[PDB]
């Protein structure tokens, strides 16, 4: 639904947090069936999860939803 | 020596391994388990991990 | 083929997806295993299933 | 020599078909060939493709089983052949290709829908097969478009008219003329802004 | 030749997206390549009503203190504990043994019972 | 037929229900 | 070939273990593990909606 | 009435559903 | 498997009630 066309130009930053914005879910998807050992994409998404929960968040830490998958899913935010 | 890290076959190949660019090459395998062990780690657990038998009990069921 | 971009396969780099073990390649095997087998050893085995099901 | 490869108009070194397929031929199995190397010789193929489609689809599908006998499935090889099919004119092995990679539980990428349109295109069929494409691709959430549907959908048919196939009388693909080079005639040109930025630079830092 | 397993199909899914970036002013061919729920299943993730996904926070308690966790034990060092550790934790729990009821057992019991009771009722249905 | 009696014992009721209904439909 | 050596030799030391821990869980654990999670999911659900 | 009993105990799934298919049939 | 129905079939409702009794008193 759009009454007005978008926009042409976006704004360059550099966002050292994840801060609720006009969110109001955010779900992170992980099988830990899915496994490895290092620096794996995994790795990085379950790291994300860290940060959004962490102390310095500014993240409301109640919106964020950690789920275990059973079957082998890429893992996904 | 551990239910899983108990393996002759593995074991003794890495052991050549290491011979063969001249690590340790004096050790029997058994003062092996002696020298590199933790050493801030206190004593019981370390004579329990040092025995075979102690050691043996702890398995992954099911 | 000369220049390539970056590779991305099905499961993730360096992550092995572990084993599990699944409804039909369990039950109908064995289900498979005890007809094939014998009244006998599937009698013996309804004994020690029966064993389990006493002792659970 | 001319006939593997050369430096084009615009001094880019672009191998040659029957170049390309020869590599090919040998590499299959070495351990550094990667699933995009196949994809990257398809490509090399689409004009031969176009101008002859009987004996060059052979070709084609070599490396279409071959690539699928060493990586299972991908999503690369099957836009890949179907951008084949669709030059080499034939809709039906594109819907085929389509219904195959479903079955697969490929979930058909923008490009697929692309590669859809302009088969649907060049196929001499008419518009709403496309643009039936196009929408469902979009409803699929492959394609993201910012406008309403027509508007955009009438960009990517005039992006793909100024693009026309290498048999046309009009489009990007129907001009030949190639200014052949061993070498490119000046070696310190600029991809950037900077001589930092320079185009060509040592195969080691490459 | 299916790359996901034929009971997977009706509900795994394979996407691959691929995009242009841009890196040191160069730009990359970059895709991503996954297996997920599809939408369906999706939908029903985020509504939290499926099953064969399970919220973690019944698995161990509050997460927060569990994935934000950090090491006290004879160290000033603060970092958290490592990727590996947490992941094999975590699919351990997620293995463990669930007391099967002999209730079950028993209808299972009268499973077994099948087919010699059903051979004894078509022996004497004559 | 030792861990085919320790897999069939930890069968759940829709699993007993499928090997059942699958035994039945197999044979007979 | 020198960029695959290259790209191994920064992150595939790793996938040495990773191999022999998948194939340890496969000896040790598959055989015995269960068969249907589902249920074990349910279950774990239920457990903790009851407070317990 | 022994050695019957004995022989289905020996018998497959096969065996004895296609000896209830038999045993329909003929009776 | 066909000696047994082949041997059964020859049996008469006595002999197969004695056979049913006999499955029912030692596999039950």
């Amino acid at each position: 639904g759009a009454k007005r066309p978008l926009a042409v130009v976006a704004p360059r930053t550099m966002h050292r947090y994840l801060f609720l914005m006009h969110m109001e879910k955010v779900t992170i998807t992980v099988s830990p069936l899915l496994f490895g050992y290092g620096h794996t994409i995994q790795k990085a998404v379950l790291d994300f999860y860290r940060r959004a929960i962490s102390a310095r968040s500014p993240f409301p830490k109640d919106k964020v939803f950690l789920f275990y998958a059973i079957d082998h899913i890429t893992p996904r935010i | 020596l551990s239910p899983y890290h108990r393996d002759l076959r593995e074991r003794e190949l890495a052991r050549r391994y290491l011979n063969a660019r001249g690590w340790v090459k004096d050790m029997t395998p058994e003062e092996m388990r002696i020298v590199f062990m933790n050493y801030r780690l206190p004593e019981g657990e370390k004579r329990k991990q040092m025995d075979e038998a102690a050691m043996s009990g702890e398995v992954y069921w099911t | 083929a000369a220049a390539a971009a970056a590779a991305a396969a099905a499961a993730a780099a360096a992550a092995a997806a572990a084993a599990a073990a699944a409804a039909a390649a369990a039950a109908a095997a064995a289900a498979a295993a005890a007809a094939a087998a014998a009244a006998a050893a599937a009698a013996a085995a309804a004994a020690a299933a029966a064993a389990a099901a006493a002792a659970a | 020599p001319k006939e593997i490869g050369f430096y084009n108009a615009g001094d880019n070194f672009e191998l040659t078909p029957q170049a390309a397929y020869r590599i090919y031929k040998q590499n299959c199995d070495e351990t550094f060939w990667t699933r995009l190397h196949n994809e990257k010789t398809i490509i090399h193929l689409l004009p031969l493709v176009e101008q002859d489609p009987g004996t060059n689809m052979v070709l084609v599908d070599d490396i279409f089983r071959h690539h699928l006998k060493r990586f299972g499935a991908d999503h690369y090889i099957y836009n890949a052949v179907m951008q084949a099919a669709a030059f080499a004119k034939d809709f039906p092995r594109c819907e085929q290709l389509l219904a195959e990679m479903r079955g697969l539980g490929l979930e058909p990428n923008a490009q697929s829908y692309v590669n859809m349109m302009l088969g649907a295109r060049l196929t001499g069929k008419p518009r709403d097969q496309a643009e039936a494409f196009f929408r469902e691709g979009i409803k699929t959430g492959a394609i993201s478009a910012v406008m309403r549907l027509d508007t955009e959908f009438q960009m990517w048919m005039n992006q793909l008219e100024r693009l026309g196939s290498f048999k046309a009388k009009v489009g990007y693909l129907s001009v030949n003329e190639e200014g052949a080079s061993p070498m490119p005639r000046d070696m310190w040109a600029l991809w950037g802004w900077h001589r930092t930025e320079a185009k060509f630079i040592s195969r080691k830092q490459m | 030749a299916s790359p996901l397993p034929v009971a997977a199909l009706s509900r795994l899914r394979i996407t691959h997206r691929s995009f242009l970036t841009r890196s040191r002013g160069r730009h990359v061919c970059r895709s991503a390549v996954g297996v997920e729920y599809r939408p369906e299943q999706q939908k029903k993730v985020l509504d939290h009503s499926y099953a064969r996904v399970i919220n973690a926070e019944v698995v161990h308690g509050d997460e927060q203190k569990f994935w934000g966790e950090r090491r006290t034990f004879y160290t000033q060092r603060n970092i958290f504990f490592p990727m590996w550790d947490r992941c094999a934790q975590a699919l351990i729990l997620i293995t463990r043994e669930v007391p099967r009821v002999p209730q079950e057992m028993a209808f299972r019991l009268m499973a077994v019972f099948l087919k010699l009771m059903l051979l004894p009722r078509l022996m004497m249905n004559t | 037929a030792a861990a085919a009696a320790a897999a069939a014992a930890a069968a759940a009721a829709a699993a007993a229900a499928a090997a059942a209904a699958a035994a039945a439909a197999a044979a007979a | 070939d020198e960029i695959q050596r290259r790209v191994a030799d920064r992150t595939c030391v790793q996938e040495q273990s990773t191999r022999e821990v998948q194939e340890r869980w496969k000896r040790h654990v598959v055989p015995r593990m269960q068969t249907d999670l589902e249920f074990n999911l349910s279950h774990f659900k239920r457990q903790h909606a009851r407070g317990q």
